[PDB]
């Protein structure tokens, strides 16, 4: 088969990363003891890409936990479906990262990292054909954010030709009141641009704002933030988990979705928050993108798009040419045919019908024209700089993550002016 | 003898090659488990069938054909379905790792490690014939592997092989049903490293066959199912004469004479009739004169081009049922005195004519109408030549910008060869153009 | 006349074997070729990432020569 090694750091990332076994154990029709007890075959066709199926039918999720604090560690194993994570996948240190990014990547995560490298070692030896890895974390804090990006350095030396895949959540004051987060999300950049081969851009501002503003949810918990993430990844890894047309290959998705090997940073987008012609526009609509980012303040490189559910095939195909039309001048048209559609005939739990969206946007350079923001006015004032240079850090390596930045925001409107003629 | 091996190229061409053996069992009376009680020669024979088919001393017919992909789920579902007695295990080929829509994949890293293997599997088959008269080589132009692959393994069967003759049947990309936003560089690079390779290739046009299904068989959304079984009437119409014996049967080779004026120009033109579901079909019965006429609407076309603002370079009519020629003859006279035919100066004007009497079968549970007689037109048309503009031109669009592009170069390969590419097609498209013009 | 018929034939199976011969050829340059330029583009990715490893040896090693 086709095997993704999931890996979950820091807090975020197994917060996120739990919820995501949750959901889709529950769509592949799996109990927490690891036993199949669903309807379909469609459930098990493509199991094997996230799960490893042990004795008496005992399938266990190919992941490996993640963090510098035991805390959290604790949460997973007794919370729902903690009995399915494999034991000795469980990797944690003592001392947390306190929200440095340098601690993460360079001196507290640089002596856990070897063992976590052990743990993906045995798992990926034991796959069939590893096709790559994806990665579960925050770029605001320590452990999620430096480490993790420590791993992916790490684990693209021993895994050069396979797919680093990451799911990155962006920080926003809205949600987080840390100070130093502008500093660990440049640095995180800094190495997500070069390393990764798909990074969908999960951001807090706008999870917030979904679930105030339309979700009607003033002050908003983590529970309900990641209710939006949990829906998100769901669907974002449908068809990796579901027979189809096109069948479950991380490298396809990358090969069709990036036409620049830096400009990797996707926009998700969910849809509801009902008919075909709807859904369409919802998905399509700024307000339903998990990245604060107004999708007509840009150009669209390459768009990928699930429905789910059972509903006419012939609508969505003809609503789906309908939207580009339309909207023509969002699309680049240097790229024929940049916008596909997938469908799923297994809807998600709850939900009779849903859409999720995944865009390649230049207008995603608003995102990181914010943390841009926020970085260099706490890098003008050099602000907490010493938690940093205390590690051993230069401060040249602020300026030269602030500098592969800004070039990367450059980048994307270089396309965005970019014409057929 | 004049044994045909045919070669099943990822998932279009292997999934072709289930409709079309499938078809082809059925057209011979051939059971799923490899059975053919009409035949009393056990072990072997000489006759026509037998091109397509090899015989076991247990009486099985078994298929002159290899499946190939670098991924094993489309050819597993062979393994394990109705036709699975058919084929010996080692004529289905497969991978662990496919070529991610990728052509560098195709023909470089993933299919180098693969090529031997297939190439030993063929001579298996070829060592088998008594007289081998060449190979028929399905695939896409769009995935990774029906184009990387696909080429690689061409470019071996010219060393090993000579020139044995090399025949297509290309899947050309379409919208509706792609997969993939590189397909047109997969297209175009394909196209030319195969382009020395072939002697004849018949394109099918996956939008021109969409269209249909939708037309003329009332299908909303048409499947790879609707559409394979449409492609395997076609292909049956072009490999009837090597399949059956006839008075009036006119083998393949000898249009092919006619179809190719020079090495370059070996695309032809098909058209087939006619395509109607079975209500329709109903109390309705398709003379000899209208399903000749309908030859000649573009709408039927397997490749989406406008014949009528071209010139002709060949033409040539297979028909299959109840035909005789001096219905033909009428039904041809009609038409060149009413249909936008206009032929180069340096070709003459008339039509070749096929038949053979076997009439036209179908699949159970399908959508075509079982007709008396059908009919498919081989023409060489500059027309064309437009399939391969549009294709060219998307090409540019991405390429100007170089986009994707980073893909193919990480697997090894260089832009030399984009640009060596994309300039040979210029000078096909060039091609189309000079064989229109008149003489001096 | 005959010795012609001798050349013709002659001419057939030479010009035969020279294309076998260059399709042999080109083919074995183009994976050479390719070969090379793939192993090279996954060499410069590692001396990269060995340079971030030389980097972080030379952080950790600037932590403690400041106490
Ligand atoms: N959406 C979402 N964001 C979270 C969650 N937990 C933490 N975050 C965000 O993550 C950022 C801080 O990173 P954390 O994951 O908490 O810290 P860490 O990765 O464990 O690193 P250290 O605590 O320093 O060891 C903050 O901006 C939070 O908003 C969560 O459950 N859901
Ligand atoms: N007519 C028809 N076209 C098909 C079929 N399957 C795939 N295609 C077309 O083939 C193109 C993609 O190439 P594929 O054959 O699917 O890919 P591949 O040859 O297996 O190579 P990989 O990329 O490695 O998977 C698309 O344009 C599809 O429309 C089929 O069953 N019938
Ligand atoms: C932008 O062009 C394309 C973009 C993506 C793909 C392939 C994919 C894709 C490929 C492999 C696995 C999963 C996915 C998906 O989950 C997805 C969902 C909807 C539509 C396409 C895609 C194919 C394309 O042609
Ligand atoms: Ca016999
Ligand atoms: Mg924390
Ligand atoms: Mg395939």
């Amino acid at each position: 088969m086709r095997e993704i090694v999931h890996i979950q750091a820091g807090q975020c990332g197994n917060q996120i990363g739990a919820k995501f076994w949750e959901v889709i154990s529950d769509e592949h029709g799996i109990d927490p003891t690891g036993s199949y007890h669903g309807d379909s075959d469609l459930q098990l066709e493509r199991i094997n890409v996230y799960y490893n199926e042990a004795t008496g039918n005992k399938y266990v999720p190919r992941a490996i936990l993640v963090d510098l604090e035991p805390g959290t560690m604790d949460s997973v194993r007794s919370g729902p479906f903690g009995q399915i994570f494999r034991p000795d996948n469980f990797v944690f240190g003592q001392s947390g990262a306190g929200n440095n990014w340098a601690k993460g990547h360079y001196t507290e995560g640089a002596e856990l990292v070897d063992s976590v490298l052990d743990v993906v070692r045995k798992e990926s030896e034991s796959c069939d054909c590893l096709q790559g890895f994806q990665l579960t974390h925050s770029l605001g804090g320590g452990t999620g954010s430096g480490m993790g990006t420590l791993l992916i350095s790490k684990i693209r030396e021993e895994y050069p030709d396979r797919i680093m895949n990451t799911f990155s959540v962006m920080p926003s004051p809205k949600v987080s009141d840390t100070v130093v987060e502008p500093y660990n999300a440049t640095l995180s950049v800094h190495q997500l641009v070069e390393n990764t081969d798909e990074t969908y851009c999960i951001d807090n501002e706008a999870l917030y704002d979904i679930c105030f503003r339309t979700l009607k949810l003033t002050t908003p918990t983590y529970g309900d933030l990641n209710h939006l993430v949990s829906a998100t990844m769901s669907g974002v890894t449908t068809c990796l988990r579901f027979p189809g047309q096109l069948n479950a290959d991380l490298r396809k998705l990358a090969v069709n979705m990036v036409p620049f090997p830096r400009l990797h940073f996707f926009m998700p987008g969910f849809a509801p928050l009902l008919t075909v012609p709807e859904l369409t526009q919802q998905m399509f609509d700024s307000k339903n993108m998990m990245a604060a980012c107004d999708p007509r303040h840009g150009r669209y490189l390459t768009v990928a798009a699930i429905f789910r559910g059972r509903m006419s095939m012939k609508e969505v195909d003809e609503q789906m040419l309908n939207v580009q039309n339309k909207n023509s001048s969002y699309f680049v048209e240097w790229i024929p045919n940049n916008v596909k559609t997938a469908v799923c005939d297994i809807p998600p739990r709850g939900l009779k019908m849903s859409a999720t969206f995944i865009g390649n946007s230049t207008a995603i350079q608003e995102l990181f024209k914010r943390i841009s923001e926020q970085f260099t006015a706490m890098f003008r004032r050099k602000a907490f700089l010493h938690w940093y240079t205390g590690e051993g850090m230069d401060e040249m390596e602020f300026t030269e993550a602030e500098s592969n930045m800004n070039d990367l925001v450059s980048e994307y409107q270089q396309y965005q002016d970019a014409t057929a003629d | 003898m004049r044994e045909c091996i045919s070669i099943h190229v990822g998932q279009a061409g292997v999934q072709i090659g289930n409709a079309c053996w499938e078809l082809y069992c059925l057209e011979h009376g051939i059971q799923p488990d490899g059975q053919m009680p009409s035949d009393k020669t056990i072990g072997g024979g000489d006759d026509s069938f037998n091109t397509f088919f090899s015989e076991t001393g247990a009486g099985k017919h078994v298929p002159r054909a290899v499946f190939v992909d670098l991924e094993p789920t489309v050819i597993d579902e062979v393994r394990t379905g109705t036709y699975r007695q058919l084929f010996h295990p080692e004529q289905l080929i497969t991978g662990k790792e496919d070529a991610a829509n990728n052509y560098a994949r195709g023909h470089y890293t993933i299919g180098k490690e693969i090529i031997d293997l297939v190439l030993d599997r063929i001579r298996k088959l070829a060592d088998q014939c008594t007289g081998l008269q060449g190979f028929l080589v399905f695939h896409s132009f769009g995935g990774g592997t029906g184009s990387g692959f696909t080429s690689l393994l061409m470019e071996r069967l010219s060393v090993d092989y000579g020139k044995k003759s090399k025949l297509e049947f290309s899947i050309y990309p379409a919208p509706q049903v792609s997969t993939a936003v590189v397909e047109p560089y997969n297209s175009i690079l394909t196209t030319h490293t195969t382009l020395e390779h072939s002697d004849c290739a018949f394109m099918v046009d996956n939008e021109a066959i969409y269209d249909i299904c939708r037309r003329n068989l009332d299908i909303e959304r048409p499947t790879y199912t609707n559409l394979n079984r449409l492609i395997s009437q076609i292909v049956s119409s072009i490999t009837a004469s090597l399949r059956f014996d006839g008075a009036l049967n006119v083998d393949l080779t000898e249009f092919q004479t006619n179809l190719v004026p020079y090495p370059r120009i070996h695309f032809p033109l098909a058209t087939y009739a006619p395509v109607i579901s079975a209500e329709k079909a109903y109390h309705e019965q398709l003379s000899v004169a209208e399903i000749t006429n309908a030859c000649f609407e573009p709408a039927n076309q397997m490749v989406k081009c406008d014949p009528r603002h071209g010139k002709y370079m060949a033409c040539c009519l297979l028909y299959r049922g109840d035909v005789v020629p001096k219905d033909v003859n009428a039904a041809i006279a009609t038409i060149k005195t009413k249909r936008s035919i206009q032929f180069v100066d340096w070709c003459p004007t008339g039509f070749k004519v096929g038949i053979n009497y076997q009439p036209p079968t179908v699949v159970p549970g399908g959508d075509l109408a079982k007709v008396q007689r059908a009919v498919c037109m081989l023409s060489n048309t500059t027309a064309i030549a437009e399939a391969w503009a549009r294709l060219d031109h998307k090409f540019d669009l991405m390429y100007a910008k170089r986009a994707f592009v980073h893909w193919y170069v990480g697997e090894g390969m260089e832009e030399g060869e984009f640009s060596e590419a994309r300039e040979d097609m210029a000078a096909l498209e060039k091609d189309y153009e000079e064989v229109g013009v008149d003489s001096v | 006349k005959r010795e012609h018929e001798r050349e013709v034939i002659q001419k057939a199976i030479e010009e035969n074997n020279n294309f076998i011969k260059m399709a042999k050829e080109k083919l074995a340059q183009k994976m050479e070729s390719n070969k090379e330029n793939r192993e090279a583009h996954l060499a410069a990715m590692l001396e990269r990432l060995q340079e971030k490893d030389k980097h972080a040896e030379e952080v950790r090693k600037n932590k403690e020569l400041k106490e």
